[PDB]
């Protein structure tokens, strides 16, 4: 696959397997066949052979198992030692986020989730069952907002990712292509985007345009990543863990508040809350963002890379060779930090309970929070998790849910120099009526309240008829 | 000069002739990691009445383009412009039919009646301007093809007779992912009104006398078929016909028009030896042209959000923004200049908008307005944030929050505007 020029034709080749290599090689792997190439002597069959029939084939001597990157059974390759200090000389990461889509600029939080996509989560299958894994992310946008830059870059970035879109071909040739093989007498079923993208990135645009039959098979190949084929006869289960990268499109191009958020995208509710991060690309009439869009494109006519600003572009064997070494690392969440994730899930349901027009929080989003806990713990070459990997994981979730609307959810609170003073007096009203003036100060000075501001705060409420004092200001009783 | 010399007898349409001229060059390839331009072809759409003037307009464009590929649903095959696996029986070999636009690198391909061919051509065009490369992934053939040409469209309405009382969106008969890739949308109609019959008759009288001396009011037109053959390795350029590369020919009236008397015609050989030369020029976007784009993109979208009657084939988003950059770089290639001129930015401005659609001297002039709003048309409600509803008029200059706050110190002492709270309305 990765050894072809620019436009060619396929060519078949016969390779004989004998010895110990038999019953080991399977269709789909990459091997290196070496040997001679001599014709055969067909002399014996007095029915098929008419005259001579001197067909030529290739004789194999030794078969070595390879894959995609290097010449060994591995998802990716590795580097040396002097090339590791160049990428591990920063605090966390800042040059890799800007390397994604160097021709365009905008929405830096969306590019951060693209790097944390192939990592996934824990894949050990404990207690008999199989836990979830693989990062999932959906995006809605009109195909034309420089979406090809976000798709062509990630296509060449991942080693196992073919360029597949929603159009350009038939819908029964990219997820359900049946090939009637009459040479052997069997019946197989292949796809084109989820049958060859194991532990990689599944590239696909326009997630809401195909038929219902194409969207039904995603219910099992996305959660636990298990291909289920059962069309009366074909009883097999393909193993190909794919990271879904949906590029949906709204019904009105840009973000237009026409109706509810669930009905704005022609997609059932079974696939809305199934993803982890739901980002949205909108447009606002602001000359500040449009000014930078007309500046980076100017430098493209002179330089074929990033403009001479402050970030520098990378090569190719850098971000993928470093992310492949931490695939075997299994972070462990201690029992002390595990209570913070459970407490954060309770507060996460408040934004979905008071707003039924947006997405809903159920058991599908519970396992997605634990999946993002291992995306940052494997970047520091450690096997433990800290508080930094938790606050940064929920930061992308709060930014994605706010981008689905037309504003940002904030708060407003004025630090009144007499708001907590009235709440302290309430602790003595429910216990008694004749509250001593000297006894009420035993709790105000504990936190750090100055007694000078308390004398000026009594007249703020006594003037408005709340309580009453005596001549010596030593008796206070709630009326 | 090259725009008015495109259509000989066909007159009018000033913005149309100056729009397709830059399409002949195709622009320039984008320099990036992928190595393919993202939307660099202007999709011109010319919809009109079925068979009334489209039989001659489509022929004046294909002849000027040297690398033109004909595409018609009636007369040419539709399935075969991208991928077509056809097998025979005499050999039994798997053959693949490629398109004619693959060999031509950066050219113009005219397509007639876009709404007639199969649906396999509607999906292969979605990867031409988006990514930039036409890949193959059918019948086990995994290869990439280079088919970067211009996408033209001159389809006819489904039910015919274009009406002038509804939205033109329901008259093209295209899908959502088809009409969103176009830029302009010019409609050429023909009315039987007497005010337009005199302009059409200027070419009918010249066509009848165009026949040979002896066929006047008798024989028909010899033009009908086309019998073209091939001979040996001979250069048929100046032997039979004499069509040399010339600027202006001779003043004629048979096939030139009537009102055109100062400008002559241009031979077809001059239009073919000039497009390939202008492709070498690679202008660079200057600073004076980059600022003009940022100030015009914010004023076109703010006036198109409330629209609903028309102007919906291409919203003011990333589609219109990329067309202005590609047109600015292509407008300077046909003018012989190493840099982009200042006048190369206002070309697409009149093309997209027309196809769709204490205080310096300000305080001294504000006292004159008080004589007509407090001393004449009284209202007793001008000041603070409420002043914005009457400070516009004709003077611009955006006021700041500090300037409008310091002005409240006066007025009260001079008996003008009193103070209150947020929205004041006293004195």
């Amino acid at each position: 696959s990765d050894q072809v020029p620019v436009g060619n034709i396929p060519r078949s080749i016969t390779v004989l397997v004998e010895g110990e290599n038999t019953r080991i090689a399977q269709p789909g792997d990459h091997v290196s066949v070496t040997g001679i190439f001599l014709p055969i002597l067909r002399t014996g069959f007095r029915q098929v052979v008419q005259g001579l029939l001197s067909e030529t084939y290739l004789e194999a001597h030794r078969i070595v198992k390879m894959n995609k990157s290097e010449d060994d059974e591995s998802g990716a390759g590795e580097l040396t030692r002097e090339e590791l200090r160049q990428i591990a000389e920063e605090d966390f990461y800042e040059k890799l986020a800007a390397s994604i889509a160097p021709e365009i600029y905008g929405h830096e939080d969306v590019k951060k989730a693209l790097l944390l996509l192939l990592v996934g989560g824990v894949d050990q299958s404990p207690r008999g069952m199989k836990i979830r894994g693989n990062i999932n992310i959906c995006l809605m946008g009109d195909p034309g907002v420089a979406k090809s830059q976000l798709l062509s870059y990630i296509d060449r970035l991942a080693p196992r990712s073919q360029y597949t879109t929603g159009r350009g071909s038939s819908g029964v040739g990219l997820t359900a292509a049946v090939l009637r093989d009459s040479v052997s007498g069997e019946l197989t079923l292949e796809g084109g985007a989820l049958v060859l993208a194991d532990q990689g990135v599944c590239c696909i645009d326009e997630f809401d345009k195909m038929a219902e039959a194409d969207r039904t098979a995603i219910h099992e190949v996305m959660e636990q990543q298990t291909i289920s084929i059962a069309k009366a006869g074909i009883l097999t289960t393909l193993n190909a863990r794919c990271s879904i990268l949906a590029a949906a499109n709204p019904a009105y191009g840009r973000y237009n508040p026409r109706r509810s958020l669930e009905q704005n995208i022609q997609l059932p509710a079974a696939l809305l809350s199934r993803f982890d991060l739901l980002w949205l690309i909108q447009d606002r009439p602001d000359r500040d963002n449009d000014l930078r869009l007309a500046q980076h494109i100017t430098y493209v006519h002179q330089h074929s890379r990033q403009p001479p600003s402050q970030f520098e572009p990378l090569d190719m064997k850098l971000m993928r060779r470093y992310i492949a070494m931490c695939r075997e690392k299994q972070p462990m969440v201690p029992e002390s930090l595990a209570d913070y994730i459970t407490a954060a899930y309770v507060e996460m349901r408040r934004e979905a309970w008071a707003s039924k027009d947006a997405t809903y929080t159920s058991a599908r989003t519970l396992l997605a929070i634990l999946r993002l806990s291992t995306a940052l713990a494997r970047l520091r070459m450690v096997d433990v998790v800290e508080k930094e990997d938790v606050n940064e994981a929920i930061r992308l979730m709060e930014m994605s849910k706010d981008s689905l609307l037309g504003d940002k959810g904030q708060t407003a609170r004025t630090q009144r120099p007499a708001d907590v003073i009235f709440a302290t007096v309430r602790e003595l009203v429910s216990g008694g009526r004749s509250v001593r003036f000297s006894e009420a100060e035993q709790r105000c000075v504990s936190r750090g309240f100055t007694p000078a501001q308390f004398q000026a705060a009594l007249d703020e409420y006594e003037e408005l008829n709340v309580w009453q004092v005596n001549a010596s200001r030593t008796r206070i009783t709630f009326v | 000069q090259l725009a008015k010399s495109l259509a000989p007898s066909i007159h009018g349409h000033d913005y149309v002739k100056k729009a397709i001229l830059c399409l002949l060059l195709g622009g320039v390839e984008r320099d990036l990691e992928n190595g393919s331009h993202i939307r660099g072809d202007i999709n011109i759409l010319l919809i009109g009445d079925p068979s009334v003037a489209k039989s001659q307009l489509l022929r004046y464009v294909l002849c000027t383009a040297p690398r033109a590929i004909p595409t018609t649903g009636r007369g040419s095959s539709g399935v075969g412009l991208t991928a077509a696996v056809t097998t025979d029986q005499e050999t039994g070999e798997r053959r693949l039919e490629a398109g004619a636009m693959v060999l031509a690198d950066r050219g113009v391909v005219c397509i007639d009646e876009f709404d007639k061919m199969s649906d396999m051509d509607r999906t292969a065009i979605h990867e031409v301007m988006e990514q930039g490369r036409v890949t193959i992934a059918k019948a086990g053939i995994h290869a990439r093809l280079n088919a970067r040409c211009s996408v033209l469209a001159a389809a006819n309405p489904v039910y015919g007779r274009y009406d002038q009382y509804k939205t033109p969106m329901e008259n093209i008969g295209l899908q959502d992912s088809l009409l969103s890739r176009f830029d302009l949308l010019f409609i050429m109609l023909d009315q039987m009104d007497p005010e337009q019959d005199r302009e059409i008759s200027d070419h009918v009288l010249r066509m009848h006398r165009y026949r040979a001396p002896g066929e006047q009011d008798g024989d028909a037109m010899p033009l009908g078929s086309a019998v073209d053959i091939l001979a040996t390795d001979d250069p048929n350029f100046s032997q039979e016909d004499q069509q040399d590369t010339q600027i202006y020919e001779k003043h004629d009236n048979l096939l030139h028009g009537t009102k055109k008397k100062k400008e002559k015609m241009v031979s077809a050989a001059f239009m073919k030896k000039y497009i390939h030369v202008a492709k070498i020029i690679k202008p660079v976007l200057t600073q004076e042209s980059a600022t003009y784009i940022a100030e015009e993109y914010s004023r076109l979208r703010s006036q198109d959000s409330m629209s609903s009657d028309t102007a919906r084939t291409s919203p003011v988003t990333a589609r219109t923004l990329e067309t202005l950059i590609r047109l600015a770089t292509a407008h300077a290639k046909a003018r012989m200049s190493k840099t982009v001129d200042l006048q190369d930015a206002e070309e697409a401005v009149e093309l997209v908008q027309y196809a769709y659609f204490l205080s310096e001297s300000r305080l001294k002039a504000f006292k004159v307005a008080l004589l007509d709003v407090f001393r004449e048309a009284h209202a007793q409600s001008i000041g603070m944030n409420r002043l914005t509803e009457s400070i516009n008029r004709d003077s611009e200059e955006p006021f700041s929050s500090v300037e409008i706050q310091a002005a409240l110190s006066k007025m009260q002492d001079d008996n003008q505007v009193m103070v209150s709270e947020g929205i004041i309305f006293l004195i």
